[PDB]
RNA sequence: AUCAGCUUGUUGGUGGGGUGAUGGCCUACCAAGGCGACGACGGGUAGCCGGCCUGAGAGGGUGACCGGCCACACUGGGAC
RNA sequence: GUGAGGGAUGACGGCCUUCGGGUUGUAAACCUCUUUCAGCACAGACGAAGCGCAAGUGACGGUAUGUGCAGAAGAAGGACCGGCCAACUACGUGCCAGCAGCCGCGGUAAUACGUAGGGUCCGAGCGUUGUCCGGAAUUACUGGGCGUAAAGAGCUCGUAGGUGGUUUGUCGCGUUGUUCGUGAAAACUCACAGCUUAACUGUGGGCGUGCGGGCGAUACGGGCAGACUAGAGUACUGCAG
RNA sequence: AGUAACUGACGCUGAGGAGCGAAAGCGUGGGGAGCGAACAGGAUUAGAUACCCUGGUAGUCCACGCCGUAAACGGUGGGUA
RNA sequence: UCGAAGGUGGGAUCGGCGAUUGGGACGAAGUCGUAACAAGGUAGCCGUACCGGAAGGUGCGGCUGGAUC
């Protein structure tokens, strides 16, 4: 491109694709979560995760992944909700965070315990 | 907050003595562990990590302290390598130490801590304490009477005194005249390695 | 007294009716830290064979650095191999600032400080390609006062005059010390 | 068409230069001899003379070569071109080949070095890099 | 420009009123144009600046605190 | 700030073993030390050449700060350990239960899952999450390409704009030529100095990268005030399609 | 291409704009030998709404208008040294 | 005279929802098929018109990023 092109013109900056809108730039939001069922991964990974289904203050309705090997969320719960992508499930862009609110740490936890929100043994 | 845990550690892993009286490290070399005998992959960043490791954990310093010594360093016009190695031998501590009034930085460090030491009349209590060109490093009345230091100052056969560094009487008065250079400083390590591992 | 390292190993394989035929492929730089520098590729089935092939080649093929004391002499754009590796001397002390590549072959060559960039292509035989012609690229005051046909004084900055003449007196200190 | 003489004569020469020509005849101009004197002065360019063609006046560059063939010119590029006019302050002369190159600027004097241009304090728009 | 024409006190002159001060600031009378592809009029966003972060630089992002102005005081107006 | 000096070819107990043994380990129990800061007491500020013709005036604070007393006595956790990326083995289920920033890891013997040890990093903070720059030369003025990866519009005429073939002449509007003249304070950078050093701030510089007018220049980079022609066109003769 | 008589800075590229443009397609009115989408049969295949065979309606031709796209390729804009 | 609020009536923009329909992507595995990649068994592709569940076929014009002779 030429100067009396760039005069003329002038460049256009790239625009970034923004990931997780739904919290509109907000790193958590509190929710309630309206179903709990299970989901298939992609073709590598075979297994059977679980996710929840959860109402956001933003009023946008969007997947939530319960990490840990067991939970006791059921039918409207309050949950706390951060924002982190999976790759096996399609269509999953956040993370359930552990300890807060009507969730409670996973039991028998001893080491990467913070993450999982695990009281500490006497 | 200063590691509490066991000092030999540090040399027995990283595989070059700290205290240099070091019996563990000689009698095994390799690092501990179930495995230290394993073969590790050569990794320019693992060998800048090891420079940095060595000198944080041998000077006793603070991370953030010796990241803070690094822009200083760095922002004086003179050469980095240097001015870093004056920034950071002229803690109180590393100067009573080399100074032969203190058995280990360790030992330094915690006397200093206490405040067992007089800075131009003025009482001192801070271990990583500043000192300039042409200051005066006393020893008080308290600390004479004091068992360990009579044996420090009676046993004080280590490592020859430097050129900048001087005793002048059973006081143990503390001089500093100059800015040395690192030829006759001769320290170990190489202080590329750091400023390389910082200029990432 | 040299300088050996190893930059990248790579498991290259080869095919047949029958089926997979592994290799192997080494790149090594060789340096006497003072300025001269050497390049090895080989290859072989085995890592041990292959760092001999690449200690042998790099052996073979030398060149030399005119550096300028401690540093390198003006800022040279070394545009070769398919990266570009812009190289240019600092203040002492600052150290030999590079990527992988660039970083093994200089301090095989012995340079203490050096601005370096690479601005594409970061694979490391490229890059190592680049840095040699960008060190064949460097030319040396004395002969382009030379080529130029006018006298030092009158070709060369006051200031690289005084660090020319400040190197020379540290190094005939040293070789006198050597000698003692 | 025909639109900058100073590009021409420096890509002429350079190109020259890469073909390991001798003798190189071009239009004369007041710009084109006197950054051929410049260039007699400094030492890259062997020496230059003008003549008479069948119009009007040309002048011819001979070039500059040794007993062992290398070039007596690395490389050449203009940074100040029609359209994008690149000029300097008395500050901030540019740095060629770290001060062993010469820049060519246009002060009130004339066509002058870099170095003493800097001397004198002066500055203007520079016309090339030659190294 | 996936916004091409906008405007009628609008534009300009004269005479009056007006305001601390000149002025379509307001009125009357005369003429038809001014602004417009070196982006007008439209649409969305947003207080501006000395500064902060990043980057060698260019540049990019941004307006925490402090400080220089700006505008508002539940919403819309008006005046002593 | 949660300590130490010395202390064994290295005491329990755990984990592996090739059943020889190796690990946690100078770590620990031990003999001595000073015991910072909290704890208990005493003294106890400056902040005020200030205001009053009164007799005094400090919320902070009876704090900061010194002087004594007793006792190692009251004080450490968080992530990581497949490659990128400094840090590995065993035990428990096997396309399940699960990890995960990219590649990607479990289909009975996983250094990638969970537990144990062991080591690494950091530390009164440790990670996760979100926004912004860098690497990204990945919007390329410095500093990218257009044959096949993304790109030459189908090609011309041509308006506005952008750019010009030589040398013959002023004014100096593109411009550098030096000086006085602004650049609030604050911030950045250099040196000095004070709070025991620490944040904090105490003084004087310096910095304050832009823009104003008066005085001094004319080589390039434009209009303007006159001539020639190496681009271009015409003119004379032929030419092939 | 040659002589170079003459003009004496008229040159270049060109955003928006305007004109030309392969074949096919459309309107009107004519023409229409051969060729040939569509569509019938005959043939193969388990299957052919294709490749093959026999026929043949638009179109292919003419005049006036239109659409303005092609692997519109040298996949390379033009001009100058 | 001006004058905010309020009400009359029709034009623009932002939208939210809306039976049903059109299209797209991700699943995994099944039927129908042979399309393309070797002269892929009819050389490929491009523009265009018609036809057929489907990939496609044909007509006209253009390129070789087509192999033999
Ligand atoms: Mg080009
Ligand atoms: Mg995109
Ligand atoms: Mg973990
Ligand atoms: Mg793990
Ligand atoms: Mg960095
Ligand atoms: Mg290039
Ligand atoms: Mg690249
Ligand atoms: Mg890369
Ligand atoms: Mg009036
Ligand atoms: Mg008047
Ligand atoms: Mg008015
Ligand atoms: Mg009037
Ligand atoms: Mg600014
Ligand atoms: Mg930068
Ligand atoms: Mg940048
Ligand atoms: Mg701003
Ligand atoms: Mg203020
Ligand atoms: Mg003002
Ligand atoms: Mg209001
Ligand atoms: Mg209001
Ligand atoms: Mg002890
Ligand atoms: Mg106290
Ligand atoms: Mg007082
Ligand atoms: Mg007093
Ligand atoms: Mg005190
Ligand atoms: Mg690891
Ligand atoms: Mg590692
Ligand atoms: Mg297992
Ligand atoms: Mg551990
Ligand atoms: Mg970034
Ligand atoms: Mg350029
Ligand atoms: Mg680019
Ligand atoms: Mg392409
Ligand atoms: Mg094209
Ligand atoms: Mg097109
Ligand atoms: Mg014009
Ligand atoms: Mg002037
Ligand atoms: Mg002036
Ligand atoms: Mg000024
Ligand atoms: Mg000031
Ligand atoms: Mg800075
Ligand atoms: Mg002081
Ligand atoms: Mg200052
Ligand atoms: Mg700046
Ligand atoms: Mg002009
Ligand atoms: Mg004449
Ligand atoms: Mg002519
Ligand atoms: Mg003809
Ligand atoms: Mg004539
Ligand atoms: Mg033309
Ligand atoms: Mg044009
Ligand atoms: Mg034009
Ligand atoms: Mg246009
Ligand atoms: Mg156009
Ligand atoms: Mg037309
Ligand atoms: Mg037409
Ligand atoms: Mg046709
Ligand atoms: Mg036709
Ligand atoms: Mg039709
Ligand atoms: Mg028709
Ligand atoms: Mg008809
Ligand atoms: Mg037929
Ligand atoms: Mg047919
Ligand atoms: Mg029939
Ligand atoms: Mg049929
Ligand atoms: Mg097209
Ligand atoms: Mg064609
Ligand atoms: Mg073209
Ligand atoms: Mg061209
Ligand atoms: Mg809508
Ligand atoms: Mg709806
Ligand atoms: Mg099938
Ligand atoms: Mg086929
Ligand atoms: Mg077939
Ligand atoms: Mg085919
Ligand atoms: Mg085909
Ligand atoms: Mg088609
Ligand atoms: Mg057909
Ligand atoms: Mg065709
Ligand atoms: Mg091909």
């Amino acid at each position: 491109p030429t100067i009396q092109q760039l005069v003329r013109k002038g460049r256009r900056d790239k625009i970034a694709k923004v990931k997780t809108a739904a919290l509109k730039g907000s790193p958590q939001r509190r929710g309630v979560c309206t179903r709990v069922y299970t989901t298939t991964p992609k073709k590598p990974n075979s297994a059977l995760r679980k996710v929840a289904r959860v109402k956001l203050t933003s009023q946008v309705e969007v997947t939530a992944y319960i990490p840990g090997e067991g939970h006791n969320l059921q039918e409207h719960s309050m949950v706390l909700v951060r924002g982190g992508r999976v790759k096996d499930l399609p269509g999953v862009r956040y993370k359930i965070i552990r300890g807060s609110l009507d969730t409670q740490g996973v039991k028998n936890r001893k080491q990467a315990r913070s993450r999982y929100g695990a009281k500490k043994e006497k | 907050a200063r590691y509490t845990g066991p000092a030999t550690r540090k040399s027995r892993r990283l595989g070059v003595d700290l205290v240099g009286g070091d019996q563990s490290f000689e009698k095994r070399p390799y690092p501990p562990g179930q495995h230290g005998r394993a073969r590790i992959k050569e990794s320019e960043y693992r060998q800048q990590l090891q420079e940095k490791q060595k000198a944080r954990f041998s000077y006793g310093v603070m991370e953030k302290q010796f990241r803070r010594y690094y822009e200083e360093a760095n922002r004086q016009p003179g050469k980095t390598g240097d001015n870093l190695l004056r920034i950071l031998e002229s803690r109180l501590d590393n100067v009573v130490y080399r100074a032969g009034l203190a058995r280990t930085r360790r030992m330094a460090r915690q006397l200093v801590s206490h405040g067992h030491f007089l800075v131009n009349g003025v009482k001192v209590d801070i271990p990583s304490y500043r000192v300039s060109q042409y200051d005066i490093i006393d020893v008080k009345e308290k600390s004479l009477n004091t068992l360990p230091f009579q044996i420090a100052r009676e046993t004080a056969g280590e490592r020859p005194i430097p050129s900048w560094l001087q005793v002048v009487g059973e006081r143990q008065r503390i001089l500093v005249h100059q800015l040395p250079e690192r030829a006759q400083i001769d320290v170990p390590l190489t202080e590329q390695l750091i400023v390389e591992l910082y200029s990432k | 007294n040299y300088i050996e390292r190893v930059v990248s190993i790579n498991r290259v394989s080869k095919v047949v009716k029958g089926g997979r035929r592994f290799s192997f492929t080494a790149l090594v730089i060789v340096g006497d830290g003072k300025g001269m520098v050497g390049v090895g590729y080989g290859k072989a089935k085995e890592v041990p064979a292959a760092i001999a092939k690449g200690v042998e080649e790099a052996r073979k093929n030398f060149f030399r650095v005119p550096l300028i004391g401690s540093t390198i002499t003006h800022p040279v754009q070394g545009e070769a191999a398919a990266g570009v590796v812009m190289l240019r001397p600092a203040s002492p002390g600052t150290g030999v600032i590079a990527g992988g590549a660039a970083r093994a072959v200089l301090e095989c060559a012995g340079v203490h400080d050096i601005l370096a960039k690479s601005l594409g292509s970061d694979n490391a035989i490229n890059v190592v390609h680049a840095t040699v012609a960008a060190l064949k690229l460097l030319q040396r005051p004395e002969e382009v006062a030379a080529r130029r046909g006018l006298p030092i004084e009158d070709v060369a900055p006051a200031g690289m005059l005084k660090a020319r003449r400040e190197s020379e007196a540290l190094a005939a200190a040293a070789a006198r010390e050597g000698s003692a | 068409t025909m639109t900058d003489p100073i590009a021409d004569f420096l890509t002429r020469l350079r190109n020259a230069n890469s073909a390991y020509h001798d003798e190189v005849t071009l239009p004369h101009s007041k710009l084109k001899a006197n950054i051929a004197e410049i260039l007699k002065r400094e030492g890259y360019i062997s020496d230059y003379r003008t003549e008479d063609a069948r119009v009007g006046k040309s002048l011819v560059v001979q070039l500059k070569y040794g007993p062992s063939r290398e070039r007596s010119i690395a490389g050449l590029r203009r940074v100040s071109k029609p359209g994008l006019r690149v000029y300097a302050k008395s500050t901030n002369l540019p740095r060629v080949l770290g001060g062993l190159g010469v820049a060519i600027i246009s002060t009130s004097s004339g066509l002058l070095t870099d170095r003493q241009a800097a001397r004198q304090g002066v500055g203007g728009e520079v016309l090339a890099y030659v190294w």
